[PDB]
RNA sequence: AAUUUAAUUUCAAUAAAGCAAUCCCCUGAAAUUGUUUUCACUUUCUCCCCGCACUAAUGUGGGGAAAACUGGCUUUAUUUCU
RNA sequence: CAUUUUUGGUAAGCAGAACUGGCGAUGAGGGAUGCUCCUAACGCUUGGAUAAGGUGCCUAAAUAUUCGCUCAUGAGAUCCCAUAAAAGGUGUUGGUUCAUAUGAACUAGCCCUGAAAAUGGAUGGCGCUAAAGCGGAUUACCGAUACCAAGCCAUAAAAAGAA
RNA sequence: AGCCAGAAACCAUGCUGAUUAAACAAUACUAUCUUUUUUGUUUGCUAAUGUAAAAGAGAAAUUAUAUAUGUACCGGUACAUAAAUAAUCCUAUCACCUUUUUCGUGAGCUGAGCUGUGAGCUAGGCAAUAGUUCUUUAACAACAAAAAAGAGCACAAACUGUAG
């Protein structure tokens, strides 16, 4: 989606200066596709203990969430 | 593949590619239910396809049509025949692959309860240009007199409406599950909750 | 070939449009007309406030240019039709026999009798929304009117086709009912 | 090379195989088609051919050579004992054709009906339709409701009354009759009200009607080609026979081209 | 549940065919995850086990095993050649195989 | 570096001369630039031209220089005019074509692709006589004139393809053509 | 996955300076055998005028300016910011 | 029998020559199939990497990349090889000469017409049109008993030998 | 590009066959037998074994593709929401017994109380173990024994001759 307006003849210094100015990567990170990509990147790099911790956390959540489902009726 | 049954929604899929992908899977090993098979696309025009089917009808036998070829009229059987062409069906290995394939026009309801997959490279959109003529296989079959069409049209509509009622119920259920999950995310211990958030909840 | 081809299509003041996803709909004093263009893959966009439509094509070829010019002409006809119905005035020619034009079914089916003295009936029903009236003013004249130029013309063509002889010379025998004048109300 | 003189082929290819029918009872291939405006009514009837007579009839026939003058004509007489309806059939449309959902039966049946199922009526204990003697009326109603809701074609199971005849046979012929006319509900009401009654041909048909006739032909066993197909007979001089066959044909196909006339069954064929 | 599998799934395809020609020395293996030569190259030296069920008790049991090892690809989509200690049966084509995590 | 869009046709400046003899006490030295896929091909084309123009075959001459010629500004896109002699099935023709590209070598590859695709002309049957950078206003081809407009910003409008890893055999739901 | 010292008209930034504006690294178009000389060519999300929304467009068709941000050259240092 | 040169004969998978290579006397891999075309000549085995040739499926490898051109109401698709021409075409695509972005004239690319036969019927079949078509290019992968290394067998030659 | 009418041609319809579909549906009656649980299936026979594919065999919008789905108005209008689509979600793995508090659902008694089952919280000290890998027997289906519980046809023979 994002675009930055620049003069047509520009080279690497000006491109670096402009990218640093406009902070487009932050806009990308905020963007939903970017956000899906960065979440996936974390998941890809996650260690064995980290993987267990995600399992354990989801297990705690299901216990609490099911208890809330009991609560609601 | 690595699963008991692939069900394929064959609407919008191009004949040759759809057949080839199914065939290699059958050869690899897989039971495959081809579903919704009148809405398959041929890349030729309606007249051109009618001409081809005319040539197919013309092919018979002088001797005795009791020992002649089969001019199957079902759109599902047309796909089946094409897949058979893409198998070595006079072998045992080919026959076993042939037996693994199941074909159905429209959505049979026991396999509509099941999940439907698609073959993403094989869509009409995917490998054909917009400005070039094509023809739907059911339309062609109707042109050459298969004529079991209106019943399927009614059945598909009734199934689809129920599917809409199902989809809204599913959406209701998913929204409620999201709501309870978000509420009970607060109740998780902070560090564990932070980790679960980090990895995308 | 070209990257960009455009057209800017003027719209009359009274037109009530509803053209989403190339399913064009125009409504006006004489009717609501619907006409898909979804086989044609182009970016018609509406402008309500300052009127007009802008049609643009990406990556045009002369085929595409033909499509743009065709669509704009077709759209203009749709506007023209709803604002004022298209009237095809058909004169009935005969050099010998009275040919009897009896309009039945509330201006929907013209009965024709006696082409070349045949003593028999040709009934020719109209298409949806195309009225067949006769002229009070000129005895041979027949009014074929409706919101679409294509259906009225097709209706007129059906009437010509229905009449015409098998095998008595085309140069010699001139009799039959023909489209004289294409107008609107 | 081509034949010197042309001459139409002997017999119709379209009625191969020339073989015995698998039932004595006529078989309706197809029934009358949709007419929602018409009220529900029966489409068919079985009756027994008794013989032929001749008639004298007065003729109108405008502009005929005979015209006003009277004619003598051959005619057939068919004794028609009233058929009895005993069952209701509910069929539903599928892309594989019409399929029966269920059948609903009357609250009693004839001995003559039961005789058709038994091969040895004399030496049996006759236990057919005895668990199915009765069920709750609620069950019957549910089935009728179910059939109205889902079925799109209604047939009535009818049977002949051979006990009203001089014939040796005592087994009834049992038969489906499609009902053609209005809504499935209106049809269902019509069949239910009619059910246990007896139907005269006058209840089904009107005089002067044109009617389609479905029957198996008179037998003759296995016959020669001359008899079966009417080919021109062999010359006075032959090595062998005179009802003996013509040439079968070409070397190519290297097989008998099936369109050739052949010795085999003649009569006992199904015909409309 | 009670069992933990500790292998990855595969499908024993044919032997290492070429059009109308047979090499029975090398077997072709489909590994469920893989779809590239480069990804397949990760798993390249791994030990492979074909386990199969039989009619009678052999050494008191109705389960038997053939061992092999993966060794090189057979295409850009990562379908891999495996050499076994004895040839696997054509009867077992399209059956399942176990790809161990060692060495 | 690249092997995913790469052209291996390069330009070589080649210099050679006649061997000194009693007749040819002072030789004539000849230079030309030649576009080829390799140095042997470049030399053989240079030798063919030496044969076609002069009386000098490989035997009669000696090579002074062959060197690949270097792109001044590869990041800059430039307007190349190219002048051809080519052979058809039934005749020989001259033609002058325009290509906007980064470099002359890309243009020659494009030219061979164009002649092959549109005219069925193989590389062997084409001879480039001059390829050079020319002013933008002097181009005759509409497709290049369209690029040379002030504001260029078309919608992309092409199919996804990804790569082998994420080239899935089957899918749960149907793809998104628009991509936005 | 790399790696060594060469070779071959190969850069790009870094931040301070300068230099020229249809001008310049360039690239055009012109007056046996060498020269060499002429004027043609950048940007703009800057400003103005006409057409005032006239556009494919978060603008625009035509006509003019402005600058040197952009690019280009000369420097002075700097290279794991790049 | 084949390429090339070639004589007779309307021509001929016809008759007759020349040079060379094949087959005969020869497996093997490709040419969809095929004594002869192409690749290539062979003990028994293991492994490699390639050739001719392929890589939509049958059928092993790419629904690869990359630029063109191509829609056909009987398209087209690997030498030999199983038809095809003169001649047309306001189908589309490039060129080139003229005139005043339009009007001419030519030109060759594709496509169309020219283009009819005998069981039912043959791009090998299914199929393929954002090609799996035609013309290129870019790689990777697959691909032989040919190629390299290793073992073993026999044959040939050579070493060397009468605690 | 988009269309229309239009032939003894074409495909259905019609009609004939359909052990051409190694096809099938509905109905009727019947064979100490069916159903649930346990143990077994290392004189031609008389206890009895077979699986081409268990390993989380997990996953039901939809027309689409030069835009979709809801919601609100009258098949159209307006307003939201998807757009790496399985690159996602679901989902396992807190053995034990024993102390404590809550919620779902089944069963027995005369709505409710209790028990069972499923899910959690709270407290304790309690298990595993074969000397290094060569299947991790973990899946489906069938059968034999043992208990417990459930409920007559056809052919022939004579007769026929619409048949041969």
């Amino acid at each position: 989606k994002e675009r930055i307006k620049i003069n047509k003849n520009c080279k690497s210094g000006f491109l670096r200066k402009t990218v640093n100015s406009t902070k487009v990567l932050e806009e990308f990170n905020n963007s939903k596709l970017g956000k899906k990509m960065i979440i996936k990147k974390k998941r890809d790099e996650a260690t064995d203990f980290e993987r267990f911790q995600v399992y354990f956390a989801k297990r705690e959540l299901k216990k609490k969430m099911t208890t809330i489902k009991n609560k609601k009726n | 593949m690595y699963k008991k049954e692939y069900v394929i929604d064959c609407k919008g899929h191009l004949l040759g590619r759809l057949a080839s992908l199914i065939a290699k899977e059958l050869l690899n090993g897989q039971r495959i239910v081809a579903v919704r098979c009148e809405d398959i696309n041929i890349s030729g025009s309606l007249y051109r396809n009618k001409l081809k089917y005319q040539e197919f009808l013309r092919l018979r036998t002088n001797t005795n049509p009791k020992k002649g070829p089969l001019h199957l009229r079902e759109p599902s059987k047309i796909l089946w025949r094409c897949v058979r062409g893409m198998l070595p069906h006079k072998t045992y290995k080919g026959q076993l692959a042939l037996k693994k394939l199941k074909v159905c026009v429209g959505m049979p309801a026991p396999y509509d309860k099941k999940k439907k997959y698609v073959l993403p490279s094989a869509l009409r959109a995917f490998r054909l240009k917009k400005h070039r003529r094509y023809c739907r296989l059911g339309t062609l079959s109707s042109r050459v007199g298969w004529n079991y069409d209106t019943l399927v049209k009614k059945n598909e509509v009734l199934r689809k409406q129920v599917s809409k009622a199902y989809y809204k119920k599913k959406v209701n259920n998913l929204n409620e599950k999201k709501e309870i999950k978000t509420e009970a995310l607060n109740l998780i211990n902070p560090e564990q909750r932070q980790v679960l958030e980090n990895f995308g909840y | 070939k070209t990257i960009v081809s455009t057209q800017k299509v003027l719209i009359p003041e009274g037109v009530k449009v509803a053209i989403n996803a190339r399913k064009v709909t125009v409504s006006g004093k004489y009717g609501t007309l619907r006409r898909s263009f979804r086989h044609l893959p182009i970016d018609i966009r509406l402008n309500k406030l300052k009127k007009y439509i802008k049609v643009v094509m990406w990556f045009g070829v002369p085929d595409s240019l033909a499509c743009i010019r065709t669509v704009c002409t077709h759209l203009k006809n749709m506007f023209t039709g709803v604002t004022k119905k298209f009237l095809y005035k058909m004169r009935l020619v005969h050099a010998h026999f009275p040919i009897n034009s009896n309009i039945v079914d509330n201006n929907t089916r013209i009965e024709i009798r006696n082409y070349l003295g045949e003593k028999s009936v040709r009934f020719v029903k109209a298409l949806p929304g195309v009225v067949i009236e006769k002229s009070p003013n000129v005895k041979d004249e027949i009014y074929v009117s409706g919101a679409d130029i294509e259906n009225v013309s097709l209706t007129a063509a059906l009437i010509h086709q229905s009449v015409l002889c098998r095998n008595k010379d085309i140069r010699k025998f001139l009799d039959g009912i023909y489209v004289s004048e294409v107008t609107t109300v | 090379s081509h034949r010197k003189f042309e001459r139409p082929r002997h017999g119709s290819l379209g009625f191969l195989p020339r073989k015995r029918c698998k039932r004595l009872r006529g078989k309706i291939r197809s029934f009358p088609k949709d007419d929602k405006e018409k009220p529900p009514h029966f489409t068919a009837f079985m009756g027994y051919k008794a013989g032929m007579t001749h008639i004298v009839r007065e003729v109108d026939k405008p502009g005929s050579k005979l015209h006003k003058k009277e004619i003598v004509e051959a005619c057939t007489i068919i004794e028609c004992a009233p058929m009895v309806v005993v069952g209701i059939v509910g069929y539903r449309e599928t892309p594989k054709g019409l399929r029966i959902l269920s059948t609903v039966w009357a609250n009693h049946v004839s001995d003559e009906f039961r005789r058709r199922y038994y091969k040895n009526w004399y030496k049996s204990e006759k236990k057919a339709f005895t668990k199915s003697l009765n069920v709750p009326e609620a069950t019957k109603n549910c089935l009728l409701k179910r059939i109205e809701k889902y079925c799109t074609v209604l047939r009535a199971i009818c049977h002949t009354q051979p006990s009203k005849t001089p014939l040796r046979m005592k087994k009834a012929h049992i038969m489906e009759v499609q009902i053609n006319g209005g809504s499935m509900k209106e049809k269902l009401e019509f069949v239910k009200e009619m059910l246990e009654k007896n139907l005269p041909v006058s209840t089904v048909f009107n005089p002067n009607e044109m009617i389609d006739v479905i029957s198996v032909t008179k037998g003759h066993g296995t016959k020669g080609v001359v008899s079966r197909y009417g080919v021109k007979r062999l010359p006075r001089k032959t090595h062998r026979g005179l009802r003996k066959v013509a040439c079968i044909g070409a070397w190519h196909p290297a097989r008998v081209q099936f369109q050739i006339p052949r010795h085999g069954q003649k009569g006992y064929f199904h015909r409309t | 549940l009670q069992a933990v599998r500790l292998y990855e799934k595969g499908v024993i395809l044919g032997y290492k065919r070429s059009q109308r020609n047979q090499d029975p020395n090398f077997t072709l293996i489909s590994i469920k995850n893989v779809n590239t030569k480069k990804h397949a190259q990760f798993y390249v030296g791994k030990r492979v086990a074909y386990v199969y069920r039989t009619t009678k008790h052999h050494d008191g049991v109705k389960i038997k095993c053939i061992w092999g090892k993966v060794c090189r690809t057979h295409g850009n989509s990562g379908v891999i050649r495996a050499k076994f200690k004895t040839h696997i049966p054509p009867k077992a084509f399209g059956d399942r195989v176990r790809i161990l995590m060692y060495p | 570096i690249d092997n995913s869009l790469n052209t291996n046709i390069h330009q070589y400046h080649i210099v050679g001369r006649a061997i000194p003899t009693a007749k040819d006490k002072n030789p004539n030295v000849y230079r030309m630039c030649i576009f080829a896929k390799n140095d042997t091909n470049a030399k053989s084309r240079f030798w063919y031209f030496m044969k076609k123009i002069n009386k000098l075959k490989k035997s009669n001459g000696e090579l002074l220089a062959c060197e690949q010629i270097k792109e001044r500004f590869p990041l800059r896109v430039k307007n190349y005019g190219v002048l051809l002699r080519y052979d058809s099935r039934t005749g020989t023709h001259n033609m002058y074509k325009e290509f906007r590209d980064t470099t002359k070598e890309g243009a020659i590859a494009q030219l061979y692709s164009e002649m092959a695709g549109r005219h069925r002309a193989r590389a062997s049957s084409i001879n480039i006589i001059r390829i050079s950078e020319i002013s933008s206003s002097l181009v005759r081809r509409p497709h290049i004139k369209q690029l040379l407009k002030r504001r260029l910003r078309f919608p992309a409008l092409h199919l996804p393809t990804l790569q082998k890893e994420y080239r899935k055999k089957f899918a749960s739901k149907r793809p998104s053509t628009y991509r936005m």
